């Protein structure tokens, strides 16, 4: 069974630094990319961007290219989230996704059914 | 231009007549006649040339009218 | 962004069409529209992706068609759990990803 | 009811075994389908509608240059630099120029110089694309019913509409009291749109091919683009001016889209300011009788007197219509017709609307029928007060030949190798000439691919000339230049 | 007129979708679903010699 889990909710102050953790289990976690999916209470969902566990490389949302950096654990199975400089509005849940790359360990065009399963998601507050 | 390049006798054309069927036929005869009209003098000397390089009497008459449909062409 | 009506409501056990409307780099280009359901309080669940097709443990009461630059979900008889967020997710030309404004959907008593 | 008041057209006779006709449809076009026992229909394509248009190609059109900026270099060091060029909305063009001491470095020679400006544009064109999937095809369904309301009543909801798509090559129309028609059509092989784009200008619109459209040579982003800022092959519709080797000064070439209106002399107009809405092309179809009834076969004949509330009339094909109405007792009851001889011997004529019946007393009638050539008389009703109507048909059946293999010739050129399917039954000799005509049309279109009307009668004049200057190469020559002459002087383009 | 490359197509489960793959002939080529009543017929062409 695939199972995504993910950190506790955490306080921080503005322009702190937050790393969240979301453990996948249960699958071959090199041969899967790794989304993570930010939503603010009451809103829409936001894309940050995603990390291919074969080989690490990065790519993230126009409007997050400065803040936001995401690393990946290949002996955890899990991927770290990290973002700086946190703001009042950046008060929201973060969701862990999952999707499969293709049969040479890449990530260049999403499978159909991406973000196939999600984590419970971690919940952030701002002062 | 794209004047120059019309999309014109392609294999498109249908029962409908097309954006320029009546008024537009025409162009180019009437063009090449004014042409002849106010340029004589390239037309005998076309008409010379066809007489020099053809050998037989079509030869020269296809000389020298598609000489003369090539002039305007390019002017 | 994706343009939706931000609240759709209709009697139970009725058919309704709610539309996610993008652009041509996303939407209209791309089959890569997906369908998710947002519990209050709860995870996302995926409902429907790749709209001619539909996903495994899910009831065939959701369908997706997709014309133009419009994409639309109907749901074939309308039943109490089925109010949730429901949201219309596409990934565009550039790479990237881009999400719907969220849909609340409402079912009469 | 339709077609009857269209110049264009034509008329198709018999079934085949399985109670199929192979039939083609055209725009202002229309064909009229009858059989010894069946009901006589219209048919004619109204509307050709496409979903989801792709822009393909949008082209600048309108330019303004603003912001212009150019600094000169002394000569034999290099070229002139801006910190500007490294933007790609703007237009560059590096040319030579004349430097001094007067022009404010210490050498002599030619010096470098180059000019930048904005590239806005004003108005542009876009191409839209659509694939075959996404069109629709209308036609509409009348039955020669003859009510008095019908003869070309274009905008009246008598005929039944139908709505046929790729995606459902079988198409099924119910008609009230004629039953149910069977209705098969290739929309996929009319037009193959994946080289024809959708050209719209600010109200108006062209049907023209992709290749031609790739070639214009007018500034252009990508359909999927919407910055609407990176405009390719700028120099186009810019002009660098150096008229004496001291300054060069960037202008901006005026509006083509009356030089684009020219350019589209052998397009095809549409307009999509309220949807894809085309009127141009053919639809091959194939007609299946299988469930066609006649209406009113139940009721009696009609016993009472006649009288004509509109005359004769005389079509462009030798047909002729009449308006009658009922005036005795009986309705609804089927009305005396009868094309005869003046002694009354021989039935000269037929019926195009067959045994036509009278829905109610007071509406009157439409009747068609085909008289010969010469004189011909109407019997309408019986005695008492039987309608005696003369008639004179102008024309011979020599004439007759003459113009049908003229249109048969015509219609064939402006539809290729489809034309053989106008009215095909299947026979071998059909599909003989369907072949033939496939690989002389190939090699025709391969032959005389973007020729103009007039130089296609010179080349078949010098074929001609060449094949009456060499037996049964001469000939074959002089075919070939024969029928290509008669191709270029009927087409319009 | 023409083969199936996807042999023997099946349905596994009634609301599941399946693809089907066939090689149709140059020209006129149609594709016959299911029996009547209710059948498809379909109405590409291909394109080539
Ligand atoms: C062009 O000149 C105008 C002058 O009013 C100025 O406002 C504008 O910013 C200039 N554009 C650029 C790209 O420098
Ligand atoms: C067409 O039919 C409608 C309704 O039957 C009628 O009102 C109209 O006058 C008719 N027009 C013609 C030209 O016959």
């Amino acid at each position: 069974e695939v199972q995504l889990v993910e950190s506790g909710a955490e306080v921080k102050k503005p322009g702190a630094s937050v790393k969240v953790s979301c453990k996948a289990s249960g699958y071959t976690f090199t041969s899967y990319a790794m989304h993570w999916v930010r939503q603010a209470p009451g809103q829409r969902l936001e894309w940050m961007g995603w990390i291919n566990a074969g080989n690490g490389n990065t790519k993230y949302s126009q409007k997050f290219q400065d803040r936001v950096t995401i690393t990946r654990d290949t002996s955890a199975s899990t991927a770290y989230m990290e973002l700086s400089s946190l703001r009042s509005e950046d008060t929201a849940i973060y969701y862990c996704a999952r999707d499969k790359v293709d049969d040479y360990g890449d990530y260049w065009f999403p499978t159909l059914w991406y973000f196939d399963y999600w984590g419970q998601g971690t919940l952030v507050t701002v002062s | 231009s794209v004047a120059l390049v019309p999309h014109v006798g392609m294999g498109l054309e249908t029962r409908t007549e097309t954006w320029m069927s009546s008024e537009g036929a025409w162009k180019h005869a009437q063009r090449i006649e004014t042409w002849i009209l106010r340029h004589p003098g390239f037309t005998i000397m076309a008409a010379i040339l066809a007489y020099t390089i053809g050998t037989t009497h079509f030869q020269r008459a296809l000389i020298f009218i598609l000489l003369t449909a090539v002039a305007p062409s390019m002017t | 962004a994706l343009t939706q009506p931000a609240s759709v409501s209709g009697s139970p056990g009725q058919s309704i069409t709610i539309s996610c409307t993008g652009t041509s780099s996303d939407v209209g280009g791309f089959n890569y529209v997906s369908w998710f359901q947002q519990h209050p309080g709860k995870a996302p669940k995926l409902m429907l992706y790749d709209v001619t097709s539909r996903p495994s443990g899910v009831s065939s009461r959701f369908s997706g068609s997709k014309s133009g630059n419009t994409a639309s979900l109907t749901i074939s008889g309308l039943q109490a759990e089925d109010e949730a967020d429901y949201y219309c997710s596409s990934h565009t030309s550039r790479g990237t990803w881009v999400f719907g404004g969220g849909t609340k959907l409402t079912v009469l008593a | 009811m339709r077609c009857i008041g269209i110049s264009n057209r034509d008329f198709v006779e018999g079934v085949s075994g399985g109670s199929w006709v192979d039939i083609v449809l055209e725009h202002g076009s229309c064909v009229t389908t009858m059989a010894k026992n069946k009901p006589t229909l219209d048919f004619e394509l109204i509307k050709t509608e496409a979903k989801q248009p792709a822009t393909l190609r949008k082209y600048c059109i309108e330019a303004k240059l603003t912001n212009t900026t150019t600094d000169s270099r002394c000569p034999t060091q290099g070229e002139p630099s801006l910190n500007e060029e490294q933007d790609k909305r703007f237009v560059c063009k590096h040319s030579m120029v004349d430097r001094g001491w007067g022009n404010g470095c210490g050498l002599f020679g030619k010096g470098g110089i180059v000019t930048c400006a904005m590239f806005t544009c004003k108005k542009n064109m876009k191409g839209k694309v659509v694939q075959p999937e996404n069109l629709e095809y209308t036609i509409v369904i009348t039955p020669h019913s003859g009510e008095e309301h019908a003869v070309g009543n274009d905008t009246g909801k008598h005929g039944k509409e139908i709505k046929i798509t790729p995606q459902s090559s079988i198409t099924e129309a119910e008609l009230t009291g004629y039953g149910t028609v069977t209705m098969e059509c290739s929309p996929r092989t009319g037009l193959d749109f994946n080289e024809m784009v959708l050209l719209q200008m600010e109200n108006k619109a062209w049907l023209v091919h992709r290749q031609w459209f790739l070639d214009l040579p007018l500034p252009w982003l990508p359909g999927a683009d919407t910055q609407g800022s990176n405009w390719i092959q700028k120099e186009t519709l810019v002009t660098f001016k150096n008229p004496h080797a001291k300054k060069q000064d960037v202008v901006v070439l005026g509006s083509q889209e009356g030089a684009m209106h020219t350019a589209l002399t052998g397009a095809t107009e549409i307009q999509m300011s309220s949807g894809n809405l085309l009127f141009t092309g053919h639809l091959k179809c194939r007609l299946r009788m299988d469930k066609l009834q006649l209406k009113g076969m139940s009721y009696s004949m009609c016993t009472g007197k006649f009288k004509v509330v509109k005359e004769i009339a005389e079509t462009q094909h030798g047909t002729i219509v009449i308006r009658v109405q009922y005036e005795g007792d009986g309705s609804p009851c089927k009305i005396p017709f009868e094309i005869m001889d003046l002694e009354k011997r021989h039935v000269l004529g037929r019926l195009i609307t067959v045994n036509p019946i009278v829905t109610e007393k007071d509406s009157p009638v439409n009747i068609e029928a085909e008289p010969p050539f010469g004189d011909s008389y109407i019997i309408i009703g019986v005695e008492p007060g039987q309608l005696k109507l003369n008639w004179f048909k102008k024309g011979s059946s020599i004439g007759q030949m003459i113009e049908t293999t003229m249109r048969g010739a015509k219609r064939m050129a402006i539809l290729g190798d489809t034309a053989w399917d106008f009215g095909s039954l299947g026979g071998v000799f059909t599909s003989i000439g369907k072949a033939l005509h496939q690989v002389f049309g190939a090699i025709y279109g391969a032959a005389f691919s973007g020729v103009s009307w007039t130089m296609k009668i010179l080349i078949g004049v010098i074929i001609t000339w060449i094949g009456m200057n060499s037996t049964s190469l001469s000939v074959s020559l002089v075919l070939v230049g024969v029928v290509t002459l008669y191709l270029g002087v009927m087409v319009q383009a």
